[PDB]
């Protein structure tokens, strides 16, 4: 995995082409003086922007993009589908053509339509996976067979949503698939690797979000964390990690702190804590874990 | 005008003239005891 | 009536005795209750047009009703292709014209003719109409295609497509898709009854059609019949089929895994 | 011709359940029975009557509606109910003080054992299109709720659990438009 | 002044107390064929008394997980007296129908039928097999019950693939035992063609189905029975030969 | 043919099975105020549908240990809906109201209800304190309840002094339960002064107390609300200026 | 007024009190100052016509209103070529109708097909139209190309360009192109409105062409849109505007890099 | 002359009559008080 | 923005150098009494 974002904007790949099967090649970052997007404005980083032709997005768009050569056609821009830019909890997109829909359950329409409140809307209802398409929709479903009508493009599927204008809301006719399992609080966790990702992952978490995630393994040796994303500019809410056989704290994470990349524990009772505050709230974590066997 | 036909036949023509006659309350109010609209349908 | 209908002035009653709101559902009739005779209406004059959906205009669509294939082979060829005329094969128009029990109404039957990937040649073709009890031609080369005392059409594949009027042609006063009863006498079987339903005044023969050539034609084509109905009657509406289509000539449904008339809700307590 | 709608059309239902909408004796003072929307062409209660299939042969759709909800419990068992229509806006209403200030009509348990809600032509334009939300949010109808007036009262040794039937129809004023394919059917198999 | 009613046909009589308005189906009576729609020659019998009078079917109790009955008209009273008689000589048959169906029960009972009338009223063979060797289709009992009925496996869509809520476009009537014990629905004779065989022909059939379900307390009456009669309005006969059976 | 009626003001509608006759308060007809006894000389505002029609309040359960409830009528429908938004905003008012309450059950309960209206029905306080410190006095909530209501705690003396067997004089009807379920009272704008302001001065005010106890057996519903809704008749606004809470 | 205006004789004047080349300006009224209260004028008679100036001898003229591609490719293929009807996506049809704010009328448009190098083979077309509503059709051999409720056109690539007659299908009384609103409610954003000024009653459903054949065709057909318009009427004239357009359904301008309404001269006192 | 159509619906005809009817005061002159030719538009 | 809402002249300095604001009776009753506040609050008349 390398996109730990909804949008995919912490993408650092080496594609500079639009399409690995049928595309154009991209332009390079500092061979665009008539775009306002070059590395002359933008120097160290922001966003991802070197002496290089990579498909990055600096601009907040809802997915990752580059510049293309002008063939006098109007477009010089194409979104870069990229295979391994999806978030653990992102299933992809399929078709949606009539009265047999991919997801079997209850809809929603509404005004505005995040990521978040659809994911919520299916998950208050006992459902296993979410849906939208055309920016107002807010499909549920518990049916294994949601690819009935084909699996398409990542690149048709960025029609922007409505309470959000960072996230695709999937498309006309194009609906994007989602786990209802992101961006809760808790969860019995028995999986081998699995993600953990904050409450209102998608949006910005609430205040007073306290929730418990439960770590269980059936007999592992020990088990391996990462910390892909964190970002937190506060000083008030903050990330431990407990044990639940005596009842005590293995580590502090403040939003002063930085975290390790990795560390192991020789424990397989993982307690996940994690208290926020009302006064600033920014963005969740992305905790992904590993247990040896 | 409405292309009348030309044959010595009947039905190779186009669509006549058209014809409004609803008569809903065979369907609506199939009794034989007419209900006022202003009264109970039951005494 | 060339318009809907109009609204006169109301106003506010208060007094015993006349209760317009207590329609009786019962008798088996439909509520009279208007708007004049309940909230404080304006007075509107309404010209929307109701010439539209009437039964005319709502037949009217020509829609698809077979697709007749002709391989032309050259060594387990046929040449012909008979095709049974029914307009119960294609769930769109069977659905719409479902909705009736006795109908009586003309065809404009019109062909369209292509070929398996795609062209336009300029081969003729020949479209014969055999009635019940005519024989039925047997190869391409066959002694019906003569067509003496038999009504065919001789067009071409770059031509536009053929169009011919068909009659009402069945032996009673209309049409029906619906016949609750034996086409026999006799003792009925209680295990399959293959003869239950079978529509006896429908039959209305069967199409043909070949390429009018010598030795052969090394193409495959694949024809396509709409049928677009005028002067059109229809008596004793029934309620439009809530199930999927099952059958050719028999209103099936699955017992199990049955479609409900609606969609689900998340409570009974909410509308959206 | 009235036909009937299809309230109770949620799931832990079966088909002739599916037609149906209890009414038992609350006890809270006040509380909201079933609840619909009133475009005729949009998926939910309006789908399973005929007024609603006619309506998604068509594009457009003008005129009035009308809903008659019929009692079918006991002869000892009275009540009041509050049948409200309300135009567009806001929300579905929370309480009753905020449901009935538009289009309601109270409905008593009598000998006559059915009450006919119309619904006014309220539209800012002459025709609503047959489409649901989205961006089409502005040819929506309004809410239909029913709530309850004074109580379900019923006398001992008598079930204290009855049904209520809703139907529904047109009126004269109502008039279709632009015809075209319904969506209650996509896919066939080869017959 | 109209709860009450005596309909009386021959040598029958049916009285009421709790009644509502007669359904007159379509609007039209039945009436005699005229002569401009005629297409036989021999000259029908109408014997008009004893074919035209009120037959009484057998009684159904209706359970509380009842699903419904339903009969077909010409086929029910085909073997019972005078008029079944007179149709297994002839070939072709003409008549409307009255109908009349008693439901009674305490004012502590609740619960409501739907009776109505469908015209060619094909019954769909239930399964999920394409194939013409295993389609399944209804047996001959089914197709025509009798003079005792048949009940309904799905009566959500009516044993026909059709959905019950919109079967209330056919000439129906409403019992519920608040308001009334009996409907009563006059149907003419409905068909394509003047006259018809009465035996490989059922023009239409009657449906009682329960959509409110039957609920009572502890300690009252439990049986509660289906009684409905049958009227042959209008009758004629023709082509008189040998009595067949079926 | 008196036992069913139909209340239809502006988009609202009443139906009912089981009424007595309306009752028609001291014979006058809600009515615009004419010229001669007008004083004010801006024009008044006249909505005739936004303010004329039937709000449906809150229901209240009835128990057997109840004593009965009371509401002010310019004041409950004060912040809801249109007629309030324009009660604030202006200074002078004038209108009629009709009244409607409903109260069903089954015919195995027995009770009888009392509404009636009291014009100018002030609310006295409870005390044997003669001293001006320590006089009860009602708060606000007791004297204009709002859209909630506020109960009785002596009914016998009508939260007043004035005894209930007294209170006949008024315009009044009773709820029987064995004879009907609601009740309907139309009242005229009664006041010493044309106009008045709708938020400073309630006109009169409609009381349910319950003289007969409600009584079933062991196995009856128990849930018995009383649902009231109230019409607006003639309404007429004045001296227009900001709008103002209470 | 089959013709322009004639002029009446002048003299001249010398008296005082009537002055008619004073009209004020602060009024917003135009000035009523005529030939014959001023220099003295002869008598002519002038035939010109002022037939042509008319809105309906303006606005019926073709333009170009959209370009549909259509690759049919074999892998990476998609047969059907959906396009939104909407005519603000060239500016010069867009620049001469957004001279008025309501306007109303009937359209004739014509397609016109081509191939990509240019060639006309006799390959059968599809034009669909699909109201808004109507399922678009997804694939070349879906289920919405049988044409059931719904118009469609069957040409040719040699045969003439097809032309069809819409009639005035807006849910209002007349068309808008400027409405200074918000088509749903709610609280509206303050960083991107990207919902503010879209025309609700404008949407006129999606064009859709396909090729009618069986397995596929190794073509890129370009098909232009020409919209004509007739029985047209204006209201409430807009003054022209002077920016380029930079958006497809928004009207905006650079806010740096102003162009001005005339060009540059040397000094204000000099003509050339 | 002048193209009549041959069909039932009235919108798929050419350009009808055409009509010269300017009424240009409503733009150039949109006051209450006339404003007399030979006068001062300002007392 | 709030004063406006009640009876209000939009007054010019023209040749005319004098505009007459018209107090309308606006009183509940048909006599005020004239008194000063406290209790007597209910003949107020407004503010100008
Ligand atoms: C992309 O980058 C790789 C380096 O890993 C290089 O070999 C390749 O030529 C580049 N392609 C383009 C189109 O820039
Ligand atoms: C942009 O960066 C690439 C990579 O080093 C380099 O080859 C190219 O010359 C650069 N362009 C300019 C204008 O400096
Ligand atoms: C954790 O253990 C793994 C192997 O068990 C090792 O590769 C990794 O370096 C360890 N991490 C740290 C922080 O020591």
């Amino acid at each position: 995995p390398e996109c730990f974002t909804a949008n995919g904007a912490d993408y650092r790949g080496t594609q500079n082409w639009t399409a690995l099967q049928g595309g154009k090649p991209c332009l390079f970052w500092n061979e665009t003086f008539q775009h306002p997007y070059n590395t002359l404005k933008y120097p160290n980083g922001e966003g991802g922007l070197g002496e290089h032709n990579y498909c990055r997005n600096p601009d907040g768009d809802v997915s990752p993009w580059c510049y293309v050569a002008e063939h006098e056609d109007g477009v010089y821009w194409k979104y870069c589908e990229i295979p391994a830019c999806q978030m653990p909890g992102n299933l992809g997109c399929y078709k949606d053509h009539g009265n047999p829909p991919p997801l079997t359950g209850t809809s929603k329409t509404s005004n505005k339509l995040t990521i978040q409140t659809c994911i919520s809307f299916c998950r208050s209802q006992r459902f296993k996976f979410a849906g939208m398409e055309s920016g107002y929709a807010c499909f549920c479903g518990n049916n294994p067979d949601y690819w009935k009508y084909g699996e398409a493009a990542s690149t048709e599927c960025n029609s922007v949503c409505f309470g959000d204008h960072t996230q695709p809301c999937g498309g006309d006719g194009r609906i994007i698939l989602f786990d209802t399992l992101v961006g809760a609080c808790g969860g019995n966790y028995s999986a081998m690797s699995s993600v953990v990702y904050s409450p209102d992952f998608p949006d910005t978490y609430a205040t007073g979000r306290v929730c418990y995630w439960t770590i269980r393994v059936p007999g592992a040796s020990h088990i391996h964390f990462s910390f892909p994303l964190f970002d937190i500019r506060d000083s008030a809410d903050m990330v431990e990690l407990l044990d639940g056989y005596t009842h005590r704290v293995l580590a502090r994470f403040h939003g002063r702190s930085r975290p390790p990349l990795s560390f192991n524990v020789s424990l397989d009772f993982v307690i996940l804590y994690f208290f926020s505050d009302r006064i600033n709230q920014a963005q969740g974590f992305a905790v992904l874990y590993q247990a040896v066997k | 005008f409405t292309n009348i036909n030309y044959y010595k036949d009947s039905y190779a023509a186009s669509a006549t003239r058209q014809d409004f006659t609803q008569d809903p309350k065979k369907f609506t109010q199939p009794v034989l005891d007419s209900i006022r609209e202003l009264s109970a349908p039951l005494n | 009536a060339e318009s809907a209908a109009n609204t006169t002035p109301s106003s506010h009653r208060l007094e015993t005795g006349r209760v317009p709101a207590l329609q009786a559902a019962e008798t088996g009739a439909t509520s009279n209750a208007t708007d004049e005779n309940m909230i404080e209406t304006r007075c509107v004059v309404n010209r929307n047009g109701v010439l539209e959906t009437t039964i005319n205009h709502f037949f009217s669509r020509s829609g698809l009703v077979g697709v007749v294939n002709l391989t032309d082979g050259g060594t387990d060829t046929t040449g012909y292709a008979t095709w049974d005329i029914d307009i119960m094969g294609f769930v769109q128009l069977r659905r719409k014209c479902e909705m009736f029990t006795y109908m009586r109404f003309n065809a404009e039957f019109t062909f369209v003719t292509t070929t398996k990937n795609g062209e336009a040649r300029p081969y003729m073709l020949q479209y014969m109409y055999v009635p019940p009890g005519a024989p039925k031609p047997t190869g391409r080369d066959a002694f019906q295609w003569q067509t003496a005392t038999n009504p065919s059409v001789f067009v071409k594949l770059t031509d536009p497509p053929a169009q011919v009027s068909v009659p009402f042609m069945s032996p009673a006063s209309a049409y029906q898709w619906f016949y609750d009863g034996y086409p026999t006498f006799g003792q009925h079987p209680e295990t399959s009854n293959t003869t239950y339903g079978l529509c006896p005044n429908n039959m209305m023969g069967t199409f043909a059609v070949r390429v009018v050539s010598r030795e052969a034609s090394q193409l495959k084509l694949q024809t396509r019949v709409y049928m677009k109905l005028k002067h059109v009657r229809a008596w004793v509406p029934r309620p439009i089929r809530s199930q999927p289509y099952l059958l050719k000539n028999f209103p099936n449904y699955d017992s199990s895994k049955i479609t409900n008339s609606a969609r689900d809700r998340s409570s009974i307590k909410q509308a959206n | 011709v009235e036909t009937i709608l299809e309230v109770n059309n949620t799931t832990e239902a079966t088909g002739l359940t599916r037609l149906l909408i209890p009414v038992s004796s609350q006890n809270k003072a006040d509380e909201l029975c079933a609840a619909f929307m009133v475009d005729p062409g949009r998926i939910g209660p309006w789908q399973s009557t005929l007024v609603g299939q006619i309506c998604r042969y068509y594009t457009q759709w003008s005129g009035s509606l009308k809903v008659t909800f019929m009692f079918t419990g006991s002869f000892m068992a009275t009540g009041k109910m509050l049948v409200a229509y309300s135009p567009p806006g806001s929300a579905q209403p929370a309480n009753r003080e905020t449901a009935m200030l538009g289009t309601h009509v109270i409905w008593d348990f009598g000998l006559q054992s059915s009450v006919s809600l119309v619904i006014p032509w309220i539209s800012n334009t002459h025709f609503r299109t047959a489409k649901t939300g989205g961006n089409y949010d502005y040819y929506t109808a309004g809410v239909v709720t029913l709530w309850y007036q004074t109580n379900y009262v019923v006398p001992p040794e008598t079930p204290g659990e009855a049904y209520i039937i809703a139907m529904g129809a047109a009126q004269d004023n109502f008039t279709l438009k632009i015809c075209k394919d319904t969506d209650e059917v996509t896919q066939q198999a080869v017959l | 002044s109209d709860r009450v009613a005596q309909l009386t046909v021959g040598n029958s009589s049916i009285t009421t107390q709790e009644a509502a308005n007669i359904v007159l189906a379509y609007g039209e009576w039945p009436e005699y064929c005229p002569d401009t729609d005629a297409t036989a020659v021999d000259k029908p019998t109408r014997p008009d008394v004893s074919v035209n009078r009120f037959y009484t079917l057998d009684s159904k109790m209706w359970q509380e997980n009842s699903t419904g009955w339903y009969w077909k008209f010409p086929d029910v009273l085909n073997k019972t007296g005078v008029f079944g008689q007179n149709a297994q000589f002839h070939y072709l048959y003409r008549s409307g129908f009255c109908l009349h169906v008693q439901c009674n029960a305490s004012k502590f009972h609740q619960g409501a039928l739907l009776v109505a009338v469908i015209p060619e009223f094909v019954i769909a063979g239930r399964g999920s097999n394409t194939k013409p060797n295993e389609a399944p289709h209804p047996g001959f009992t089914t197709t025509f019950p009798g003079t005792t009925g048949a009940t309904f496996h799905d009566p959500y869509v009516l044993d026909s693939g059709v959905p019950l809520s919109q079967a209330l476009i056919y000439p129906h009537q409403w019992i519920n035992l608040r308001t009334n014990n009996c409907a009563t629905v006059i149907v003419p004779y409905i068909n394509a063609v003047p006259f018809d065989s009465a035996i490989n022909h059922s023009n239409f059939g009657l449906i009682v189905i329960p959509v409110s379900p039957l609920k009572y307390s502890s300690g009252a009456t439990t049986a509660i029975p289906i009684t409905i009669t049958i009227a042959p309005l209008n009758s004629e006969f023709g082509g008189l030969r040998q009595a067949v059976s079926q």
